[PDB]
């Protein structure tokens, strides 16, 4: 009726949910998701585990490469491709000057040959040179920058374990407000679980949501940059369904049990 | 503490038994780093190397108009 | 000499090679600075979609009755391959089957109990390791006599070690702490 | 215990204006008062100067 | 993990774009003779 | 229970070794060396 699992409310000390049910005589058996926890078992009896889970992370699809045209434009910024191109025309302009109507026509184009790029005239020979060592720290900066957008996209590894989740910050994460998910953190002395806790207990904004629903659209709605966690059987579930743009990512964090009570 | 006062003793010990217990290490941890906050490119470093370009546009300008004079 | 026409076209091939020939130093120099490394086999599903890389289980145990049991999709085209492979894919010991994978170059796969697996990992030299869930839903347990005094004492006891974390603080200990990988 | 007002030493929690007594704060020497009460075993109230 | 096409593909259609612009100053070039 | 397990698959872990005259056409992408090629004699057929 309530439609609670099973929980002892310390104050009426009255048990609630399917549990309860057991306890008061309205029923014989219970056949549903329910949690061996030890503070159950000595009011009522469990069954064998019939299907092991524990506490999960559910983080996004990580979606298939790439982005477009609009990463080459990158490297080399916007502003830089125009200055290279006034220069450009400034030094086939300044060697138009070293060499009627249309005999500056050849020569400009001659001067644009000399310029789309690969005698002993001092003037123009410097223009050459330096116009080569302009040309050759672009490039070499070009590679340079472009090698780091390169370097930096092989080094940035999926998360797998939570051991990777407690390692950095980049991507945010949390779990439900309440429930025995949030609690395990809490109350847990494990290192890493430690620092998960530290970091969740005092994040803002809210690391925690409301319902396990507000949960999936965050993470959603965060293009990976932001993570829930929960129990294996609700996430494994959820990358069954549409868009399935989520996925369940390395072990578990504890060994639960669901059994007939 | 008041000169003389009756928490004179036993608070100077107990200040230095969260010493070593490491809880007064703890504690600035939790509010000075634990509570706590805390991939592109530039045209600042190209710039430098523009008006080097530039400026062999305007001594070579400068040769251009001296070898025409002799000449 | 300056033809306008393809003066371009020399132009253009120029820049169009440039980029390309930059692009290509560029994405060489980080496949030699991270140097990232991939494992083949995912799941047990990886191992029935190909040939290539051998398996097999220990010749007599629960392992081995299980695929010979196990009726799910996956599982079955598993064991059609052990039970006819040549040569026995099958080894005497948990040791044999471990020294068959470590001297395979990573052509052979060996099942096993997730247990052992993950101590094997951390056993020098550190050169195999656990990949993808495990295959079935089994379970350790304290066995007392039937009709025992210590019955429900253990047994509640057990829930509250586990809660408490002490198991999983235990099997962290034995496991990894002093694991030497 | 008398104590100023600074950070992260005494600071007002933020829902201060529902609280009262010495809930109203935090910080650094906010906690160690109840640390120096505990070890001496006293009860006490902080004041702000 | 290798190289994207993506980026480098944009320089392709600048490619064949001026082979295609100087195909036709090409073909203005054999007209005036 | 007091450890859940399964059956698990144990594999070998790849060295850093892996010669062969294949790692140099995997930056380039094969794909990009055809266009490469045919915008290439693309060009050749441009100028001639
Ligand atoms: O016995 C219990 N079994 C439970 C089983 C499940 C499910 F996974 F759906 F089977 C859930 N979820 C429902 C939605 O949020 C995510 C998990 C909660 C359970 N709870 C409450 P909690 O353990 O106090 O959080 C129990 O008490
Ligand atoms: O109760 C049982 N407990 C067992 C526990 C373990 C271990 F993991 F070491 F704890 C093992 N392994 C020993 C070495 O190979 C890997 C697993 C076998 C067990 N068997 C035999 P099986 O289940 O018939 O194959 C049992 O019967």
């Amino acid at each position: 009726g309530d439609g609670k699992y099973g929980a002892r409310d310390a104050d009426t000390k009255i048990w609630n949910g399917m549990v309860g049910e057991l306890v008061y005589g309205k029923a014989d058996i219970a056949i549903a998701p329910l949690t061996i926890t030890l503070v159950r078992e000595e009011v009522i009896d469990f069954s064998k585990p019939f299907m092991s889970l524990g506490i999960s992370i559910m983080i996004k699809k990580p979606q298939k490469s790439k982005p477009g045209v609009f990463s080459f434009l990158d490297p080399l910024a916007y502003e830089i491709w125009m200055c290279i191109v006034f220069a450009y025309i400034g030094v086939s302009v300044v060697l138009f000057l070293v060499s009627t109507n249309e005999f500056g026509i050849f020569n400009s184009l001659w001067f644009s040959l000399g310029a789309f790029m690969q005698p002993r005239s001092l003037s123009g020979r410097i223009v050459g040179g330096v116009w080569w060592f302009f040309t050759l720290i672009i490039i070499s900066s070009y590679t340079a920058n472009l090698a780091a957008f390169l370097t930096v996209e092989r080094m940035v590894s999926p998360i797998e374990s939570a051991e990777d989740l407690s390692k950095q910050t980049e991507i945010a994460y949390g779990t439900l407000d309440s429930g025995s998910t949030k609690e395990f953190f809490r109350r847990s002395k494990i290192a890493v679980f430690d620092k998960m806790w530290t970091y969740m207990r005092s994040a803002e904004p809210s690391v925690f949501v409301r319902t396990t629903a507000e949960g999936v659209a965050r993470v959603r709605k965060s293009k990976g940059k932001y993570a829930y966690l929960l129990e294996s059987t609700m996430n494994e579930y959820i990358e069954q369904r549409k868009p399935c743009d989520t996925m369940k990512v390395g072990g578990n964090l504890d060994s639960k049990g669901y059994g007939i009570a | 503490t008041p000169k003389g006062s009756s928490l004179g003793t036993p608070v100077n010990l107990a200040v230095l038994k969260l010493s070593e217990q490491g809880v007064l290490d703890k504690l600035k941890n939790k509010w000075w780093y634990d509570k706590g906050e805390c991939s592109a490119l530039s045209l600042s470093n190209v710039a430098g190397v523009f008006y080097i370009l530039v400026g062999g546009l305007g001594l070579a300008m400068l040769v251009a108009l001296i070898e025409f004079c002799y000449k | 000499p300056r033809s306008l026409s393809g003066r371009i076209v020399g132009g253009v091939w120029w820049f169009f090679t440039l980029i390309i020939i930059s692009s290509y130093t560029a994405n060489l120099a980080a496949f030699l600075t991270v140097e990232r490394m991939v494992s083949p086999i995912e799941s047990a599903e990886d191992l029935s979609k190909q040939t290539e890389i051998a398996y097999g289980t220990l010749d007599s145990g629960s392992t081995k009755e299980f695929f010979r049991r196990s009726k799910i999709a996956v599982f079955d085209k598993m064991w059609t391959y052990m039970r006819s492979a040549e040569p026995s894919v099958f080894v005497r010991t948990t040791a044999e089957g471990v020294a068959r994978v470590r001297k395979s170059k990573g052509k052979y796969a060996y099942l096993l109990e997730s247990t052992m697996n993950e101590y094997i990992e951390q056993r020098k030299p550190c050169d195999t390791m656990k990949v993808g869930g495990n295959l079935d839903s089994k379970g350790y347990g304290i066995a007392t006599p039937k009709g025992s005094s210590l019955g429900t004492p253990v047994n509640l006891a057990v829930l509250k070690l586990s809660e408490q974390g002490v198991l999983d603080k235990l099997k962290n200990k034995w496991w990894y702490d002093k694991g030497e990988c | 215990v008398t104590t100023i007002l600074e950070s992260p030493y005494v600071m007002m929690k933020k829902n201060h204006e529902m609280l009262e007594g010495n809930e109203r704060y935090e910080g650094y020497c906010v906690d160690l008062a109840a640390e120096i009460a505990k070890h001496c075993g006293f009860k006490y109230k902080l004041t702000i100067v």
